[PDB]
């Protein structure tokens, strides 16, 4: 039995053994929440902007949950960057900064959660297996905070103390682990451009691109946390992501309906 | 190198392999008596790995088709059980098991209250484990190093059921070919293919380490080797992390 | 007022007083979850066996929750017996072993819970008063871990350090406390036999038996934890249990439909 | 007797009756001053019972028809309130109340940090309480003994509002018939019928005990008797558990 | 932008600055749970009385949740007053008494919660944003404990150590914070009288009164915790409360239907 | 005055303003070195305020229309982040951050284990914050005083980014008119209109205080002033609470 030989390797070898690794790779693949979509609501790009950005997006979430299962994660934003600057100036390590940034994404989940409470949509911990709300047509959505749980065990970047895995990575890994069908990043620009559209006056819009092409074009750290692009190339379930402008009325609704608004980034 | 401060520079971190614990009283009792004698000498954070019971839950979880983020907390549970077992044997000395949140933000006060604490070496990646392999990559060795380096600890010592790192599995098919490595660098190990007694992810986090310059893997089945390693004596395999001394 | 005299005794006597005990015994009897069924899924007998055993039982749970309220508890299995052997060889007491075994039943609840998440069925703590899932037709079931909460306060057996109250007792006591209508143990044999069917070649099947008859026939510690039989004779609400083979397709479904598959064990 | 190891062999466990606490400052203040003087002499785990407020919640819960597993945590709450009250009076000495999980796995570190801790004597049986009686059987005396014996503690002393065990309730209808028992065995008490100042379930868990050989019930309303009992002096009723000394 | 000038004041001034306070007062007003009603079930007046009081009220809650969203908080009662008397006689401060009283309101929520479990109604923490139960027609209600969370940070009264903010204040502040439409106190008298109806033989019933008129008539500390009347005059959302007799069959049902049973107390 | 007992009469409570923390290393590093030298002299409960990040979350929350009970925990989060930052800098001295529940019921044991702990100064009013203002009234100064007075602590010292209380904002429009107040009473401040460096609710809870007779506001940007204030030296503004000495 390949099942038998896998268990022999699992008992007799180190988990570093390539033969064991290869046998585990042949295991079946169960998707835990295959019909859900994970959405990240940007901290700096959306929630920090207040009612003019958040209220229309609340309306879209309420309308969209009628036909789409939603896992809605929150970014952190300007208060996290303030905390990072204080802590970095004290010489504190990335693992300590990681814990501080989590509190800010938590704040944002709380505020969004209180606007959605009367619509039945709760705030849950990380929330993959918040199985009851995502199975009820009256609810069909949850809100969670987007920071990964690594905290003091955050792996640092090659340089600096800014945690490299933030809300983009936290939301993406949730979609990947639960085998969700779709991952949508909600930011404040129409999508990926050839340069930062805020600081370059003739950047060109990019509707569709691969991770390798992004790296080759020199924009590995552009609209998404650059570790997300590497996680995307390793993913088993979520092999592409879409980035859309949450400041455009109805943009999230149209993305959920399958319209190619924004930029689609593919693993290959 | 304009590196971050050391939070707990006086701390010594010891990682006990889960397969050492798997050997039961025959291995645990001498290890407990060696740890008892070390308590007045060092301020110890003792972290336990998972061992064979995690292999069984991997066997069931892989049979059920579960993803790598599902397997990670299932394995972490076995490391915490090993920690509860070890701490129970040291309770009469004032040692208790402490949870990840206590380790992360309240280790200082607890090591002020007592000479050593026991915790789990698995890091809380859980369902945010990285994809790629179906086996969770960030295991006990990796979590113990991430903690030790984040704290700026004086050292990390890895307590194994073999003498150290060999050029092949010394208990495997190519065992008459396996040659002992007294010293190595993390970069040299990472560019090799083949099994190791430590996580391959340990080598990756050593590449970005800020403080820990060397990690020694020693045989915890030989009494005295952990004691010697905590004094800087070379009784196992030294892994150079690539952090340079000032 | 018998209510008045009960409160006099409650104020004036030790709770050991037989007069107080007898007056409390006359109190009314409220059933908290009278229409629920408690099911134990064996650790060693089912979950340890992987997909071939677990996947059909997941299908039966999903189908059965349409017409039956389910509290589904998990056993522990081989990983708990490994932990018991390590701890017992160190001379650790039953109370310490009890805490270790709980983690294993928790693991099993997690795995079963992730297979059921897309069907709306959550993993809850112990879960008697997880009132919302058990009241919704879209859910109507929960998963919990079967270990009792005694931990360090576990009463030891007369000999040895193996905790005498494990997942069988934990699941039974839940059914008894919430006054459930039915308790079904899902194992890997058709039911009770006159001897262990795995180590005796001509054991005879027993469709129905009392606790006293089991004790007299010499099988107090057979297919169920032997303390369960004593708890059964003391129970107020659950006065019989049924043991069925979870490896037989549809066996749990037919037991829920009232078919006398397996063995029925009665308190008297 | 090939019995399990003693986890905390230096520990002394004291159970304070909830009806002692019910007497308020008049009983609590002398008890607190006696406990203060005992802190430098012993390493104390002080556990509180429930008392009269549990009788009231039993009265309401029984009126509502609630099962015994519903009543158990309601009574346990009152024991924990008594513990918070007692710990508040000893806070200036470094004493705090600790929760069941801390008691179960982290008592060692806490008794390394301070000389005594207070906790609840009720065990966490709660909705897994045994059926049979409508009154929860595993109460304060029973939980305190289960803990003390599991730890292998040096002793358990039960602090009562009477001198000890009598042949009848010394405050009840048959009180002129009640005769004091300086010593008894748990088996002799279990085969009697009639009320006791200790749980009947205490006698059952003494039958399976592994370490504790005797438990003394002393009158906490007489200053000095707890102090004397913790030195092994016979000032109350000694209950022989049936564990034999080696 | 008044939004711009508010953020300037928020960055540049102390929060004590009257100019900042006045600009914050002009902010928009979001109601989190505008269609819910908060109900307090008295500890001493109802739950302490057992089945004869509690069982009819359980029936009314089950019937009422069909057309009315309910947040049901519990009082404390005689066991809390016993704890207060013990602690006060030891010289313990109001903050310590506050923690003790909370456990008793928790007990009462537990008992009520177990009578309601089979009807789908859960016990939740404080429970404003327990968004899923309050959005499902099968549930539409939750039970919580009424004590405020101040604990050791309780502000003492001007004299004595009895915590001045108890279950009345805890339930009222929940209704005010979530902007609920209605606050009903369920006690054991028909409403406010000109004197305590239990100790005066010709008190007169008062159907409707303002806070100022209560203070002028000398009954600031009568049927409600007297700090509640001051909180009522400061409230933004709940500007009146109704006090009804829970011992009268159907009285809570009729209050929810808009009938003027009991006493209506207005902020102005 | 038949007042309640003092729970922790040996305790000194220090409140660090969130806007002091906002200044980063330039203010925090000298403050940390002063706190290090104070550890052997006092038993310290160090509580942190919120500062500017709470103003930003108020800006967003007020823009979203959220009520005052929604804003209160959002601000409290920023005080706790400041506490984690400060405790991290003192970890090598045995100092850790402790949560509100630990502060409320287990402060005694923790100050037995180590010389100082850090916590949040915001009180857990959260969604039970009082209505009236759209700005949460019970802030850091208020929570720190409620705790200190409930404990019967030896003092509370408030560490500010200004010398003390002035007759107007010394950084505001009327700043050439602002005159320093070496001493004041809480009642005199409460009957004035205008901004203060302390919560107006602090003045209200001083009116009902049971133990603390004076609170000093000192400039934490001047090294030595916190040290002097903890010895009773007058280096800032003294606020008389109206508790009378016996
Ligand atoms: N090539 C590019 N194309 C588009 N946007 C780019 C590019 N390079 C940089 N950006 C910037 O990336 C920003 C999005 O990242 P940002 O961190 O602001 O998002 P966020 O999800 O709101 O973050 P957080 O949640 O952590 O606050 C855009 O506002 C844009 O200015
Ligand atoms: N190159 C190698 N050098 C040494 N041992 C090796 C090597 N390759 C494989 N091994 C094997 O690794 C075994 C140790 O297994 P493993 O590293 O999984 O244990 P552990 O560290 O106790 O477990 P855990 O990671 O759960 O704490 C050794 O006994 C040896 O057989
Ligand atoms: N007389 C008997 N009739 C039937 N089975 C018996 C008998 N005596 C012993 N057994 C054994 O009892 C076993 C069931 O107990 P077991 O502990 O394996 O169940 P489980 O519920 O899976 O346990 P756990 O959940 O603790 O892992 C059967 O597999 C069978 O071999
Ligand atoms: N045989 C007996 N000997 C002594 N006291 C008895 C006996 N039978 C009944 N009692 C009564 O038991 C009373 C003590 O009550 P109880 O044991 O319930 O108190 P407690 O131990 O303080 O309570 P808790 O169990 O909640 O801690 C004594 O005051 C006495 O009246
Ligand atoms: N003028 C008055 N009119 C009506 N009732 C009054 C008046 N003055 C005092 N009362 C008393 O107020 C009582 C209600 O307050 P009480 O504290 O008993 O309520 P509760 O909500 O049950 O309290 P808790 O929940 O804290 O136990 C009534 O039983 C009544 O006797
Ligand atoms: N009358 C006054 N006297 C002194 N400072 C005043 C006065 N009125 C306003 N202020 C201002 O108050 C500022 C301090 O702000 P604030 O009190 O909000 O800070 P903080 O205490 O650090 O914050 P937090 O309350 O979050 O801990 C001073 O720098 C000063 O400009
Ligand atoms: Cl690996
Ligand atoms: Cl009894
Ligand atoms: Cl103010
Ligand atoms: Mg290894
Ligand atoms: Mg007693
Ligand atoms: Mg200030």
């Amino acid at each position: 039995n390949s099942t038998a030989e896998l268990e022999e390797l699992l008992m007799q070898r180190s988990l570093t053994d390539p033969q064991l690794q290869a046998a585990a790779a042949a295991a079946a693949d169960f998707r835990i929440l295959p019909d859900a979509t994970v959405i990240k609501i940007g901290g700096q790009s959306v929630i920090d902007r207040g009612r003019a950005a958040v209220y229309p997006l609340v309306d879209e979430i309420v309308a969209a949950r009628k036909n789409h299962k939603l896992l809605i994660g929150t970014g952190a934003g300007t208060r996290a960057r303030h905390l990072y600057s204080i802590a970095a100036g004290l010489g504190l390590p990335a693992g300590v900064l990681a814990q501080l940034g989590s509190s800010v994404a938590d704040q944002n989940a709380a505020m969004l959660g209180q606007l959605l409470a009367k619509h039945g949509i709760p705030v849950v911990g990380g929330a993959g297996l918040s199985a009851v709300p995502l199975s009820l047509a009256e609810v069909n959505a949850v809100v969670f905070s987007g920071m990964p749980p690594y905290k003091l065990w955050m792996r640092p970047a090659a340089e600096g103390v800014i945690p490299p895995y933030r809300t983009d990575a936290g939301c993406f890994l949730l979609a990947e682990q639960f085998g969700c069908k779709q991952m949508i990043f909600v930011k404040d620009e129409d999508g990926l451009y050839t340069a930062n559209p805020k600081t370059s006056k003739d950047a060109t819009f990019i509707p569709r691109i691969s991770v390798d092409e992004m790296k080759a074009k020199g924009l590995h750290d552009s609209i998404l946390e650059f570790p997300v692009l590497d996680l995307l190339q390793s993913a088993q379930h979520v092999r592409e992501v879409q980035v859309v402008n949450g400041l455009v009325p109805g943009n999230l609704t149209r993305a959920l309906a399958g319209e190619h608004v924004g930029t689609i980034i593919t693993a290959s | 190198g304009k590196r971050p401060i050391r939070l707990l520079p006086w701390l010594q971190v010891v990682k006990i392999g889960g397969r050492v614990m798997d050997r039961g009283a025959d291995a645990i009792l001498p290890l407990v008596e060696e740890l008892r004698k070390l308590l007045p000498e060092h301020r110890l954070l003792i972290l336990t790995g998972a061992g064979v019971r995690a292999r069984h839950v991997f066997s069931v979880g892989l049979d059920l088709g579960l993803p790598v983020g599902s397997l990670a907390p299932l394995a972490a549970s076995e490391a915490g059980q090993n920690g509860h077992i070890l701490a129970a044997m040291l309770a009469s000395e004032g040692v208790s098991y402490v949870e990840h949140p206590t380790v992360a933000d309240q280790l200082a006060i607890h090591l002020s209250a007592t000479r050593a604490v026991v915790g789990s070496a698995f890091p809380p990646y859980h369902h945010h484990e990285f994809p790629g392999s179906r086996i969770p990559p960030h295991r006990a060795d990796t979590g113990a190093f991430l903690l030790a380096d984040a704290f700026g600890a004086a050292g990390l010592t890895i307590v194994e059921n073999v003498d150290g790192i060999y050029t092949a599995d010394p208990n495997g098919p190519d065992r008459g070919q396996a040659r002992f490595l007294p010293e190595t660098s993390a970069t040299d190990l990472a560019k090799s293919e083949g099994p190791l007694p430590v996580d391959r992810a340990l080598l990756d986090v050593m590449a970005t380490a800020r403080h820990i310059e060397r990690v020694q893997v020693v045989n915890g089945l030989v009494p005295g080797r952990l004691t010697a390693a905590l004094r800087g004596e070379h009784v196992g395999t030294l892994i150079r992390t690539g952090v340079r001394p000032a």
